[PDB]
């Protein structure tokens, strides 16, 4: 039994951040990289897996980045992941969801898991997008936003639960090996706060398969918008609780 | 030229992004004589044909699949088809759990143009340009897709404006191409409430309150206040307050509120779904970066646990 969860290492940005002087990106020293939160959840999911079964099961992460990526993998194997594969090549700087889609897929198919997890969507850039990619270049059976998911290893059906909005949930039985997106939630990290490379020629791929040039969208600026202002109260604790207190009874 | 809009609904219910993406279809297309085609999928979708014969929808498409409600397989295969059957320019999709399932495999089959989650889309000239958010909605990104004769967009609910009136659309029917499909729907469930926040008066908790031990203290805050206590979604995810105090897109609207003091949130997108409508919103959070103080009215940077201890030892 095998279970591969792609992961990514998302940015965030430091305060007074600025756009790069090309106008295309953020500036790299204002990043600060760590795990996607929606990672924690899929992996979690898979470790369960693996604990509640009689049998064998192996849990790999997958995760397609520069060697920055490594510190993040370190740590999924510190918490149990078996194995941790990391895909780069300097030609693929700028692929976007479908195109990490088509990379992913690849190690996939020398994988050949019984169940791929990923994330809903990246904490960062939020496509909601890569994971349902994987799954079209696979052809394999999948759902997202999965809040729920029972399954023992090497059945050839699970049964989800998928979030709606407004709060409702459907359960949807559906036919295994399938990619499914994992929403926040449906466990509890229990770890709440070496590693194998991968060429893209080892995938059978080049450069023109890969990278910014291949995207379905292209970039043509990023920039900081104007956006709403609050109205800041300065002052102590006792005023500013004081100013709440006379907007309370206003109302 | 054509717009293609695929509608949205369930359990008998059109959704009402289905008339935002009419809007916003209407908005963007270059010229009077270009032409909005609406689709609407399942077994049983021809009863929603007066609720989508609306101003602005030129043909109405009803297709019939095998699943009465969504299906991914079945919506991938049919708006293929349709996209085909039409030729449009742009095809417009909610940004919702449903086209979650399958926008983005039916754009990596394909030659089309494809961005997720838009808030801001026209024409400059020929040339389609949409707008989306990056790092954590900290940047705009606007994008093109350059010869692109189909561009895929999922649009972000709550941004386009509806048009009003009736409308008199051709209407017909199709069916979906013959996919089985690989999965199957069972039941909607609904998980396993004292109060419903379709109230007056709220305040709401964050990840910021820190440990389940703190929650207390701000249940007295707002028993004191005469204020209903709700929370985000990390509060509720991991069981410190009911599902039904939850906020936001998977949470609830809170329809009837005019004040909300929101609480240690930073205000993401899908929080914000949920109460970005209150006419007094203020916000108590020590990061001045925090995406909620674009919606507040009032901010404060400060600590939530002082600032509490005072509000109670004030009221
Ligand atoms: C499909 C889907 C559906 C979702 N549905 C919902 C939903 O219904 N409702 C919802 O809320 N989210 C929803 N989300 C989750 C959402 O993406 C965020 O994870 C969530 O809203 C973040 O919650 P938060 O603001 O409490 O936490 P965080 O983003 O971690 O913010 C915590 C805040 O507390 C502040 N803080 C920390 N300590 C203090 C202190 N001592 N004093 C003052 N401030 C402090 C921080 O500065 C920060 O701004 C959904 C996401 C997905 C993709
Ligand atoms: N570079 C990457 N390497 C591995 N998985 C990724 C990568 N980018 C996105 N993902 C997967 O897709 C999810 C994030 O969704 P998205 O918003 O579509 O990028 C993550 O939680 C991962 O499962």
């Amino acid at each position: 039994m095998k279970i591969l969860v792609a992961v990514k290492q998302t940015a965030a940005l430091e305060e007074d951040f600025e756009i790069r002087e090309d106008g295309m990106d953020v500036d790299e020293d204002f990043m600060m990289y760590d795990l996607n939160e929606w990672d924690d959840f899929s992996l979690e999911e898979a470790m369960k897996i693996k604990e509640s079964s009689d049998t064998d099961v192996e849990v790999v992460v997958v995760s397609v980045g520069p060697d920055r990526v490594d510190e993040s993998l370190r740590k999924c194997l510190a918490k149990g992941a078996d194995r941790a594969v990391r895909v780069w090549d300097d030609a693929a700087e700028g692929s976007d969801a479908i195109v990490v889609g088509r990379i992913l897929t690849e190690v996939i198919k020398k994988e050949a898991p019984d169940m791929v997890f990923a994330g809903v969507q990246s904490s960062d850039q939020a496509y909601a997008s890569t994971g349902i990619s994987v799954a079209s270049y696979l052809n394999w059976p999948h759902a997202a936003v999965v809040a729920d998911l029972q399954y023992k290893p090497g059945d050839n059906k699970a049964v989800i639960r998928r979030e709606l909005e407004g709060g409702m949930l459907q359960e949807v039985e559906i036919n295994c090996p399938a990619v499914l997106t994992i929403q926040l939630g449906i466990n509890k990290p229990r770890y709440a706060s070496p590693i194998e490379e991968v060429s893209l020629a080892d995938i059978g791929l080049s450069a023109n398969d890969v990278g910014a040039a291949q995207s379905m969208s292209r970039v043509r600026r990023m920039y900081i918008p104007e956006k709403g202002r609050a109205t800041m109260i300065e002052g102590t604790i006792s005023e500013q609780a004081a100013k709440i207190i006379q907007i309370i009874n206003e109302f | 030229s054509k717009i293609l809009v695929i509608a949205e609904h369930r359990r008998n219910d059109l959704r009402p992004v289905s008339l935002e993406l009419i809007g916003a279809a209407n908005g963007l297309k270059k010229s009077g004589e270009d032409k909005v085609v609406v689709a609407v999928i399942g077994s049983q979708a021809d009863a929603f044909v007066p609720a989508l014969s609306v101003n602005g929808v030129d043909e109405l498409v009803v297709v019939k699949g095998s699943s009465i409600d969504f299906d991914p397989d079945v919506f991938e295969a049919s708006v293929s088809a349709l996209i085909a059957a039409h030729n449009p320019s742009v095809v417009l999709l909610p940004h919702s759990v449903d086209s979650l399932g399958y926008a983005s495999s039916l754009a990596s089959k394909t030659g089309y143009g494809f961005a997720t989650d838009v808030y801001i889309v026209e024409y400059q000239g020929d040339e389609l340009v949409a707008t989306r958010g990056g790092y954590n909605q900290k940047v705009n990104v606007e994008v093109d897709f350059p010869g692109k004769s189909t561009v895929v967009l999922t649009i972000r609910p709550s941004v386009f404006k509806p048009l009003e009136g009736a409308g008199s659309p051709v209407v017909s029917n199709v069916d979906a191409p013959s996919v089985q499909s690989r999965s199957q729907n069972k039941d909607y469930v609904e998980v396993g409430d004292i109060d419903i926040t379709t109230v007056d008066f709220i305040m709401s908790i964050g990840r910021g309150i820190g440990e389940e031990t703190n929650v207390e203290q701000f249940r007295e805050l707002a028993d004191e206040a005469g204020a209903t206590l709700c929370c985000s979604r990390p509060i509720a995810d991991a069981g410190w307050l009911p599902k039904s105090r939850q906020v936001g897109q998977s949470g609830k609207v809170v329809g009837s509120c005019k004040l909300y003091v929101a609480m240690g949130i930073s205000g993401s997108i899908q929080h914000m779904a949920g109460m970005k409508h209150v006419p007094t919103i203020i916000a108590v959070n020590t990061d001045p970066g925090a995406s909620i103080f674009t919606i507040a009215k009032y901010g404060i940077v400060a600590d939530i646990f002082d600032i509490e201890e005072e509000l109670k030892a004030q009221l």
